[PDB]
């Protein structure tokens, strides 16, 4: 049998006349190595997608790299680092880099304030720009503490007149297809 | 960005036009995409091999673009109800569902037509300028209790008032905007005052 | 064997006889609703072929079909995120309660949040999320985390139910405006055609009641499965 | 074999696509609900019968879950009903009176003015009743005595 994928010690245990092991859906996942009887668990090689996060372009030129779902230090190995332009090859390491739940971000500096989100990244983290690419942990508000007791009320002595906008869709553009003449022409 | 509810539709279907077109250019497996050059280059009974997999394959393509079109057009429908409903209750009423109309007490509503769908224009009364007062649920008189009509009892420091809810605009405490349940043992909270007869 | 709509009975209907109660019992009631769902991507070349460079090859004379695949889950994926923000994020600021629980008798413990145990969840929440229960994955198949966490939706709820608590209707329109939590029922009480004097009058009982149909609540949930 | 092999895997791809995005527009209108009911049930007092609630609605708290939100509905149910005599109008001094709110009820021997969800009677005066008309239209009308305080 054959494949590709990474090898590690295994902590299971097979019974002495086993070769491999499957599990759910049927995918070989353990190996028995046969001049060793040692049993070696079988993991897929890193994958994922790459999203880059901008603030504009008539704004700044600036950008941060997002690799998702991946250990934050084999991004240079992953892309073939070497082979891109050098300009690529400042994204793939340097002083900012940062580990989230969603992944490994280049290009942007922690932070530990905190404000509303303006680029949601995940996991409650959100990236702005505040000349200079920043990533925090969003807040949710402001906080506020009503003044409650047991014989205190408060009215209001004065009002206001607001207008508010609310904008719905209600149809789209009649469109027809002539199956013969689209296949057959 | 105000419209874009609005033009992310125009910008689907287009897309998908697009997409539905382009896919005419695909040779899905023969060997060219166009059918002259199957028919002239090749033999009669052996072009409609060409020809039957340019013929499934064009029509998949027809088969996921309507689908699309039907899933979309189920959400269309259902946004238009939404507006056929808000029309016929801010517009030619007005609303005590909250938040339905507009964000805070609705008033009135005001229809405009756009190129795809309407706009509302909600008008809303805010309350505000909020002042403190000290509150009593009754008041003791004659050893009987009083309660309010319409309103809340509120006390600036040293006298006390009948008021409003929502506005501040006080008044003297009479026996024609309160009226009396019980004697003065059973509510907590009760406060001592004066109850004028007219 | 036949299928039964329910029980019989004949109200006792005159021409000049009615019925009035003479008494009430205070109910609560649960109702669930699913928001969302989880956030899947399938990557159409790795599924399709995998790691084969021929039967990519010939893949590409298909056309633009795993473009389009993509895209709709991504559309799908998104929306998830839209789902919870609507349904969640409708105050304004973080209202707290105040460190004094006197409200009149009611008592609101199982509901509020427990600042004792790590996950600041009330009694209640911490039930519904035992309850409900279920490193790379082979062929492209990839999961992704939702924008908020569950403990800023306990934010959320933990806000909405001290701003109902503390201020009545009031913070859902305009500015919080305080007000006496017995008070504020009795004109729950006015807006269904019951008059004030009714709640000052039986508000120790009426308290009760409360109290103990919270009480039913949590055990109904757990023991039924 | 290779062609026949991709074939059927793009069809099984395209069928679960089509399946999630079914599913995901149910679910959306489920979230559509539960928004409408955060609003009208928890920033508010609703009036519609049964949206929120069986009974007469006077509350709701909302609470989380895993990939959801749970409600709690407080409301108020009447118990205990007693049956009296009742009738539209009452005739004094030739003049018809109808109760301001409320309804007229009687005990057997006397007549009482109560409240129509909660029984508590009170003395029929010139201060919760309104005069319309003369004693000959209405149908029903009874003869008793209208006090002035
Ligand atoms: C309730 O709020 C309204 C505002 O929404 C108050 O009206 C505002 O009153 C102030 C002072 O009375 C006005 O400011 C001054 O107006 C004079 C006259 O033109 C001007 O010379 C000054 O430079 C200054 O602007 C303000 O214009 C006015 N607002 C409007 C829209 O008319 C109102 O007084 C408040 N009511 C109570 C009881 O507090
Ligand atoms: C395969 O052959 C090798 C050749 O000797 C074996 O290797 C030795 O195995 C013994 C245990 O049986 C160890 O103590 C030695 O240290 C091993 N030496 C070397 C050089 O490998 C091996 O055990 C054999 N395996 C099987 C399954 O037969
Ligand atoms: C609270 O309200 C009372 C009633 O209006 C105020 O008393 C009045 O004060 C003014 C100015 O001092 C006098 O001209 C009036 O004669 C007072 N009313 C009466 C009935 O005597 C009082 O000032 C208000 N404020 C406080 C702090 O008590
Ligand atoms: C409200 O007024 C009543 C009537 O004056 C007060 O009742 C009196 O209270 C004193 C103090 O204990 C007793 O000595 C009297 O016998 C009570 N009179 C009656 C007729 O009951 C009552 O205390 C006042 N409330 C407050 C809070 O001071
Ligand atoms: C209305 O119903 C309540 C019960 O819901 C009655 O209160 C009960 O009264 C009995 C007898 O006095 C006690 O044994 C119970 O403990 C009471 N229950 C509670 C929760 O306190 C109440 O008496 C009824 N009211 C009327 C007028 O009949
Ligand atoms: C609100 O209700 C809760 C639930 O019954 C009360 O908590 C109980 O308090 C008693 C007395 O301290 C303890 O013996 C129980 O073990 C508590 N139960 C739980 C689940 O913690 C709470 O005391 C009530 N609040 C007030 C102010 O009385
Ligand atoms: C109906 O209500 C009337 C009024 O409350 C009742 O009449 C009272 O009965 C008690 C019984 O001892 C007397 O003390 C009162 O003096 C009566 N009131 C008047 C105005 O005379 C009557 O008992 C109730 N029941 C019936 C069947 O009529
Ligand atoms: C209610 O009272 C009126 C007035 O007291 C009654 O009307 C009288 O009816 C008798 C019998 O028909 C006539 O002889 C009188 O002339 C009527 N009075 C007047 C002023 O016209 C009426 O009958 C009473 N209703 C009932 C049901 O007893
Ligand atoms: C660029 O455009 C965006 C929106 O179109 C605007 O918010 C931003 O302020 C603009 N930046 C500059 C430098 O004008
Ligand atoms: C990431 O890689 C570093 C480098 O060895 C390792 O120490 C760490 O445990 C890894 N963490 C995760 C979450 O993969
Ligand atoms: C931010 O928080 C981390 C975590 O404790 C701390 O090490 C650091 O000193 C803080 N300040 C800055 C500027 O990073
Ligand atoms: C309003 O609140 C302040 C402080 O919260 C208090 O000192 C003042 O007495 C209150 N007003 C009244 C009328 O009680
Ligand atoms: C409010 O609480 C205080 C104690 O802080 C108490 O003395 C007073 O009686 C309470 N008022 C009411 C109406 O319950
Ligand atoms: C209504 O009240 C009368 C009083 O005489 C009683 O006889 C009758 O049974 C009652 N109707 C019911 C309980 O349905
Ligand atoms: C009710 O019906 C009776 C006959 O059973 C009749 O005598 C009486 O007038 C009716 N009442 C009304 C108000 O019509």
């Amino acid at each position: 049998l054959t494949g590709t994928g990474v090898l590690t010690e295994s902590n299971k245990k097979f019974l002495p006349f086993q070769q491999f092991g499957r599990d759910i859906a049927d995918t070989t996942d353990a190996v028995r190595d046969p001049q060793t009887l040692e049993i070696l668990d079988i993991t897929p090689c890193s994958f994922g997608g790459v999203s880059v996060i901008t603030p504009g372009t008539n704004t700044s030129n600036q950008v941060a790299v997002l690799y998702q779902d991946v250990n934050c230090t084999e991004v240079p190995v992953a892309i073939h680092a070497d082979q891109l332009t050098p300009t690529w090859r400042v994204y793939s390491t340097g002083s900012n880099v940062f580990q989230t739940r969603a992944g490994c971000l280049i290009g942007a500096e922690h932070v530990n304030n905190s404000y509303e989100c303006d680029i949601p990244i995940g996991a409650g983290i959100c990236a702005s720009y505040q000349t200079s690419i920043i990533a925090y942990t969003m807040s949710l508000g402001a906080e506020n503490s009503v003044a409650y007791s047991n014989n205190s009320i408060a009215i209001p002595t004065n009002f206001t007149i607001s207008v508010t906008t609310e904008i719905l869709p209600v149809s789209m553009t009649k469109t027809s297809v002539d199956c013969t003449m689209y296949i057959c022409g | 960005s105000a419209l874009g509810k609005l033009q992310d539709v125009v910008n689907q279907n287009a897309q998908a036009l697009n997409t539905l077109v382009k896919q005419l250019s695909s040779n899905f497996g023969a060997i060219s995409s166009v059918l002259n050059d199957i028919l002239s280059r090749l033999d009669p009974p052996e072009a409609e091999v060409q020809i039957d997999r340019l013929i499934t394959g064009r029509l998949q393509s027809l088969q996921t673009y309507v689908t699309q079109q039907l899933i979309r057009a189920a959400e269309i429908r259902a946004s238009a109800n939404l507006a056929a409903t808000k029309m016929s209750e801010c517009v030619l009423g007005q609303s005590k569902r909250v938040d339905f109309c507009g964000k805070g007490y609705h008033l009135m509503s005001f229809p405009q037509s756009a190129p795809h769908g309407v706009v509302f224009l909600h008008v809303t009364y805010v309350p505000a300028q909020e002042k403190n007062f000290t509150t009593a649920p009754a008041i003791c008189h004659d050893g009987k209790a009083h309660f309010p009509r319409e309103g809340v009892f509120v006390s600036n420091g040293t006298h006390w008032f009948v008021t409003q809810r929502n506005f501040y605009e006080p008044q003297i405490i009479t026996t024609d905007n309160t009226f009396v349940s019980g004697n003065c043992d059973v509510v907590i909270g009760i406060v001592n005052n004066t109850v004028y007869d007219p | 064997y036949t299928m039964s709509l329910g029980a019989e009975n004949s109200v006792a209907y005159s021409n000049n006889s009615i019925a009035i109660p003479t008494n009430f019992t205070i109910s609560v009631t649960t109702e669930i609703l699913p928001v969302s769902m989880t956030k899947t991507s399938v990557d159409c070349t790795m599924y399709i072929c995998g790691d084969s460079t021929e039967c990519s090859n010939l893949l590409l004379q298909y056309g633009s079909f795993c473009t389009q695949l993509n895209r709709a889950l991504t559309g799908i994926a998104v929306e998830q995120d839209k789902n919870t923000q609507e349904v969640f994020a409708q105050v304004k600021q973080i209202y707290k309660t105040p460190p004094i629980k006197d409200f009149g008798g009611f008592n609101f413990s199982q509901i509020l949040p427990d600042p004792s145990k790590p996950s600041k969840r009330s009694p209640i929440e911490d039930l519904l999320f035992n309850k409900v229960t279920l490193a790379q994955k082979f062929n492209g198949l990839t999961v992704l985390p939702p924008l908020l966490t569950d403990e800023m939706i306990a934010q959320y709820t933990s806000a909405l139910l001290a701003g109902t608590i503390t201020s009545g209707w009031t913070f859902g329109a305009g500015p919080a405006l305080q007000i006496p939590f017995p008070m504020q029922m009795a004109y729950r009480f006015n807006g269904i055609g019951v008059t004030q004097n009714v709640l000052y009058e039986n508000q120790k009982l009426i308290a009760n009641q409360f109290n103990s149909a919270i009480g039913k609540i949590q055990d109904s949930l757990s023991s039924t499965p």
